[PDB]
């Protein structure tokens, strides 16, 4: 009850999976060299090729 | 077909304009060759062809 770090072994697992999912979602906002991260902006601004 | 010089660039995949949109359109996956040459000496008239 008293020691907040006593259960760290399980909290680290929960935190690591939460961080992995949050990072994976955040990567959707990246451009990777593209003009925009949103596919609809690319399709509406540029011609097919 | 016969087109204007400013329309020659429209005979290509993904292009827009009055010809690409309403007269002759190539597919986005077009494979082949687009050959164009000046015909001013054959098609033009002083009264207008």
């Amino acid at each position: 009850f008293s020691t907040p770090s006593a259960l760290g072994k399980l909290q680290d697992v929960v935190n690591h999976n939460a961080q992995a999912l949050n990072t994976l979602v955040k990567q959707l906002s990246s451009k990777f060299g593209a003009i925009s991260s949103v596919l609809n902006d690319i399709l509406s601004r540029l011609d097919p090729p | 077909f016969v087109i204007k010089g400013n329309e020659v660039s429209q005979i290509a995949p993904g292009q827009t304009g009055n010809i690409a949109d309403y007269n002759y359109k190539l597919p986005d996956d077009f494979t082949g060759c687009v050959i164009a040459w000046n015909s001013n000496k054959l098609d033009s008239k002083h009264s207008g062809n």
